[PDB]
RNA sequence: CUUGAGUCUCGUAGAGGGGGGUAGAAUUCCAGGUGUAGCGGUGAAAUGCGUAGAGAUCUGGAGGAAUACCGGUGGCGAAGGCGGCCCCCUGGACGAAGACUGACGCUCAGGUGCGAAAGCGUGGGGAGCAAACAGGAUUAGAUACCCUGGUAGUCCACGCCGUAAACGAUGUCGACUUGGAGGUUGUGCCCUUGAGGCGUGGCUUCCGGAGCUAACGCGUUAAGUCGACCGCCUGGGGAGUACGGCCGCAAGGUUAAAACUCAAAUGAAUUGACGGGGGCCCGCACAAGCGGUGGAGCAUGUGGUUUAAUUCGAUGCAACGCGA
């Protein structure tokens, strides 16, 4: 379908599966997801994950290294939970929402 | 400029007084490589602007200059997929160059039936903190940190 | 219009919405204020920032109720907790603790089907 | 006769099965406290909900269904399947050491039983969910996807149905044939003993050798080397259809053709192509700059129109001060 719907749903699935089915110590802090930005083709997805912890980058940059180690793990509980054809690669990046 | 980030080129002292900037600023009002031309309107306008102020010509210079030098800037981005007017702090030599330039411009539009009269006009002019030049530095002022959202 | 300088803020953050709303210790609400009644709607209506200007709205309308310690529990990993919870505590609250209290069942009821999009 | 197959003894692990209790979250609803104008929903919206007071929040109650965490590249079962905890009844597997029986074995057409889900009959139940349906949208069109509702059904009891990509697309049983890394469950012996070391079984996951295979791959749990029996196949379509029988309340299942038509249909692997991809990485490509063209007059070329003729050719970049 079209991008942005899928983005959306994507979005609240990443969410869903984010804040319930991690065990990683790293993560932790609450950690939302501003939003996911996705190309033409469902085959790519990027993640804007927007963490607590102070926004000092020797904790962000764990939160968004765990993220990025376990996206293969988050991408099968997505392709299991969220019923679409490809399963697209994640890109986890920090949305600086204080500008 | 891909490969590669290029420097920049060494202008040799100015003849007359001996800085550099002044020899940029020469360079910068310079019409179709017409060097004796520009060179004599700037050295004439430095002169007139010195007899008002009873001070050297290259401190009112540099006081005027200081006083138009701006010190953040828009700036025209694509970072997440937007037209980000984004507001930006300026670098030294880049804002000596916008300054030149801005009161180069601005004396160019003045007229005043004469070009060392009108840049020793304005010259002075944005030596008291007052003038186009000096108006165009706080329009751009304004119009950087009326968005400041995306600092 | 008492004094009980000692409240709770429940913080419901939907994925279409947010509701933030101040009660006594006992349950007892005090305001709430919404980021649909923040004068936003459709996408907006689930944006971060609706979000902190509904948590200040809602500060805005218990603040003669006088408090300033609040614990703070959230429901519903929807964007615009973090929003929230940074804007009341730019609000002069002092927050003891946040607290994810999201309903979570051991399998009690099948959830609706997957959107097809 | 005891080596196959069984029996006994002592133990071990297990969501194996049937029955009955019970607990704690959550959804919904009902009644109250607090508390006021939104809630809900979408890519946006409306249908929907609320001034009779919703939503949110706390307390209490009712009811139904399912059992987070543990949870496992785990376990049990012939397969289908099986997931809180507790009791009762009950099936199988495995291990140690013996004792016992003495080929009692393996396979199996017909036959019998079991057999997800949907469905059927009778009665009960009904929170959530949800074919059909009713709306709201979207769209050329929507009888779809999305949204709000929502009946059968999903649940229970007793019967019926007997089909699934019921799959490891791999029949059952037995023997034999190099390795390595795990999981899980027994067990023997030894060390100062927990810890640890050296063994030895069952089940199970993943690499890989010989060998096999069209290749992909399989590889001691074979698709290797052999034996026993059973099922099944014979080009694609017609067709798992017709007819007949048998079965079923029905839906239909099962057994199962031929005429006719076509010269292929197919499996595995190979090289590329197509993205309205992913990027990496370059170029005055953009950016940072300076000067222009687009307006004016004229020069020139072209198109067009005109003309007896306005000779011919060059026509996206790469024709148009071009052949000249
Ligand atoms: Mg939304
Ligand atoms: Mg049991
Ligand atoms: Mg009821
Ligand atoms: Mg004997
Ligand atoms: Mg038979
Ligand atoms: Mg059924
Ligand atoms: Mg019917
Ligand atoms: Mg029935
Ligand atoms: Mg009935
Ligand atoms: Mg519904
Ligand atoms: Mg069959
Ligand atoms: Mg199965
Ligand atoms: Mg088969
Ligand atoms: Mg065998
Ligand atoms: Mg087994
Ligand atoms: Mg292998
Ligand atoms: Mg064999
Ligand atoms: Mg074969
Ligand atoms: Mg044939
Ligand atoms: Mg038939
Ligand atoms: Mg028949
Ligand atoms: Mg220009
Ligand atoms: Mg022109
Ligand atoms: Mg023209
Ligand atoms: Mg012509
Ligand atoms: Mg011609
Ligand atoms: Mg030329």
């Amino acid at each position: 379908g079209r991008p942005q719907r899928v983005a959306q749903e994507m979005q609240k699935e990443i969410a869903l599966i984010l804040q319930r089915e991690i065990k990683d110590p790293r993560l932790g802090m609450m950690t939302t997801v501003s939003g996911v930005e996705m190309s033409r083709d469902l085959a790519y997805a990027k993640v804007y994950v927007t963490f607590l912890n102070d926004k000092d980058e020797d904790a962000v940059k764990a939160g968004i290294k765990a993220l990025q180690e376990a996206s293969g793990f988050i991408r099968s509980l997505l392709g299991k939970a969220m019923r679409l054809r490809i399963v697209p690669e994640l890109t986890f990046f920090y949305d600086n929402s204080l500008v | 400029p891909r490969r590669r980030v290029i420097g920049q080129r060494k202008i040799l002292p100015d003849p007359k007084f001996g800085s550099e900037l002044l020899a940029k600023f020469v360079n910068i009002l310079m019409v179709d490589g017409k060097k004796s031309t520009a060179e004599s309107i700037v050295y004439s306008a430095l002169e007139t602007l010195a007899q008002r102020s009873g001070k050297s010509e290259l401190e009112a210079f540099e006081v005027a200059l200081e006083n138009v030098r701006p010190t953040v800037e828009v700036k025209s981005r694509r970072v997440g997929g937007s037209t980000y007017q984004v507001p930006v702090e300026v670098r030294p030599v880049r804002r000596n160059a916008l300054a030149m330039r801005w009161i180069v411009e601005a004396a160019r539009k003045r007229g005043d039936k004469s070009m060392a009269l009108r840049l020793a006009n304005e010259l002075s002019d944005a030596a008291e903190n007052k003038g186009t030049a000096v108006k165009k530095r706080e329009d751009v002022h304004r119009m950087a940190e009326a968005n400041k959202a995306f600092a | 219009r008492k004094q009980v300088s000692d409240g709770v803020a429940h913080i419901h953050a939907s994925f279409n919405n947010t509701i933030v709303t101040i009660t006594d210790r006992q349950g007892n609400a005090l305001g709430w204020a919404t980021a649909g009644g923040s004068g936003f709607r459709g996408s907006r209506k689930s944006t971060p920032f609706a979000a902190q200007v509904a948590a200040e709205r809602c500060a805005d309308a218990v603040k003669e109720y006088g408090i300033k310690n609040l614990e703070v529990m959230v429901k519903g990993p929807g964007p615009g907790r973090e929003s929230t919870i940074r804007a009341l505590n730019a609000a002069g609250f002092r927050i003891t603790n946040i607290t994810d209290v999201t309903p979570i069942p051991h399998n009690g009821c099948r959830p609706p089907k997957k959107r097809r999009v």
